[PDB]
């Protein structure tokens, strides 16, 4: 699936499968790509710059209990990305979600679609 | 600039530097991801490497804009905040100022001057006249105010008392509202916010103050006795403090406000060169500040008395939660609104209003 995520004053499309996210602005390239995303048509991600989050493949951290975690052991990279995109973990940011196969779009925050 | 009281070239240069601290959209995306995970994973130093890399890149941005950045005096990067006369202040004008995200923390100078608290309240006065008053506190459920005040007045005393700011002292003791002049605050916020929490803070110098942190609600600090020096940075510079979470209601930072600015210059140069806003809160003064304004407090008098009121957005018509106030860090709304603990906490507040 592909996720329209709000980060305050701008939206981004996150594609976990491709490890790519695209920052949308008030420009033609963004509005046309967003239109394709929402309308269930083939999304032309080629006309936007692909970025990815700057967590290391070997991220290690301590929780407040001082318990030690390592990415790929205690938590998978797939599970970490889930915690930023899924309705269960980041509903405060989740504007809309698109099914990759069927191209079916669920819109949560209609007010956040036009930024 | 006109919203602050600049008194030197160094202070002016620090202020003009502020826009160059602001994170670009990609940096914001990574900051969002980091801070979201810092709460969700309960991991204060999640993506510490990115944060370190960001600080280095951001320092290079300052050095590019200011080639002789190394020469400016980091000790003189503190900018005095402007205070207002609330004599002719109406709730409608006040609520507009509160809702304006471009406005810094609002200081009402001598707003509580004609209250009984500001006129009469001292450690000595409170001990004899308020023997029955209990406050939510513990040594580092409820304890007698007299007991805490006596211990703070004793120089040989061992135990320091931590006072919980998640209390309702005005609910417990409604008579204190008019005494400290809290009804003036309720009047100003009527139809905008309801008073969720209230607490009376009494201290000596065994508690130096509070280190860098930020709130997720509207706060009102009512200065009754003694002086506290408040530090602030612009919410958009919050990231330089290395912010983290001890739960949704524990928005903390790792920057130590006590340290010499020339020591900070070595270890935390972004904080060292950043414009830091300060006010000396004197008896009768009230400071109002909105969400995600990082601040530190330093007790400057041997004894201090200060009342704190936390306000939550309401709709009188509906009775329910009011629309979230405009902010300079809307990303924190997204992070907190994703935490089920914080969501339940916010609904529990509204259940407790009824
Ligand atoms: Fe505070």
């Amino acid at each position: 699936s592909e996720y329209l995520i709000n980060s305050g004053e701008f939206n981004m499309i996150v594609c976990p499968a491709d490890k790519a996210y695209y920052i949308l602005n008030d420009d033609r390239a963004s509005t046309e790509t967003l239109q394709e995303f929402l309308d269930g048509e083939k999304v032309q991600y080629h006309r936007l710059k692909p970025l990815w989050f700057k967590y290391r493949a070997d991220e290690s951290w301590q929780d407040l209990n001082k318990k030690e975690y390592r990415l790929g052991k205690e938590l998978s990279e797939a599970e970490l990305i889930d915690r930023f995109v899924l309705k269960a973990f980041n509903f405060g940011s989740l504007v809309a979600v698109r099914d990759s196969q069927t191209g079916a779009v669920k819109i949560f925050k209609r007010d956040k679609l036009k930024m | 600039m006109e919203k602050y009281d600049i008194q030197s070239e160094t202070q002016r240069k620090a202020f003009d530097l502020m826009p160059h601290f602001f994170l670009d959209q990609e940096e914001q995306a990574n900051f969002h991801f980091m801070m979201h995970m810092r709460l969700l994973l309960n991991a204060p130093e999640f993506m510490a490497t990115f944060e370190r890399d960001l600080f280095e890149k951001k320092l290079a941005d300052l050095q590019a804009k200011c080639p002789d950045l190394a020469n400016m005096d980091c000790a003189d990067t503190f900018i005095k905040m402007k205070s207002y006369d609330f004599s002719n202040m109406d709730r409608h004008t006040f609520q507009h100022m509160i809702n304006d995200a471009s406005n810094p923390p609002i200081i009402a100078k001598g707003f509580l001057n004609d209250t009984k608290a500001v006129q009469q309240w001292t450690h000595e006065y409170l001990i004899e006249h308020y023997k029955d008053t209990e406050i939510i506190a513990v040594g580092y459920k409820k304890l007698k105010l007299e007991k805490i005040l006596r211990s703070q007045l004793d120089k040989d005393s061992k135990v320091s008392y931590y006072i919980n700011n998640s209390a309702e002292i005005f609910n417990d003791y409604p008579d204190l509202i008019d005494e400290v002049g809290a009804e003036k605050i309720l009047d100003l916020f009527y139809g905008h916010s309801a008073n969720s929490f209230s607490q009376l803070f009494v201290g000596n110098l065994r508690t130096w103050g509070t280190n860098w942190h930020q709130g997720n609600d509207i706060s009102c600090a009512l200065m009754i006795s003694g002086v506290k020096r408040w530090y602030f940075i612009d919410p958009r510079l919050g990231y330089i403090l290395r912010p983290f979470f001890d739960g949704a209601n524990g928005m903390s930072a790792k920057m130590d406000a006590r340290l010499d600015m020339n020591f900070h210059k070595i270890h935390s140069p972004l904080y060292a060169y950043a414009p830091k806003f300060y006010v000396d809160l004197e008896p009768g003064d009230v400071i109002f500040f909105t969400k995600y304004w990082p601040h530190a407090v330093i007790n400057t008098t041997p004894l201090q008395i200060m009342a704190n009121m936390r306000m939550t957005e309401v709709n009188l018509d509906t009775m329910t939660k009011g629309k979230d106030v405009p902010t300079l860090m809307p990303v924190y709304d997204n992070i907190l609104n994703s935490d089920p603990s914080f969501i339940k906490f916010k609904f529990d507040i509204f259940n407790n209003l009824g």
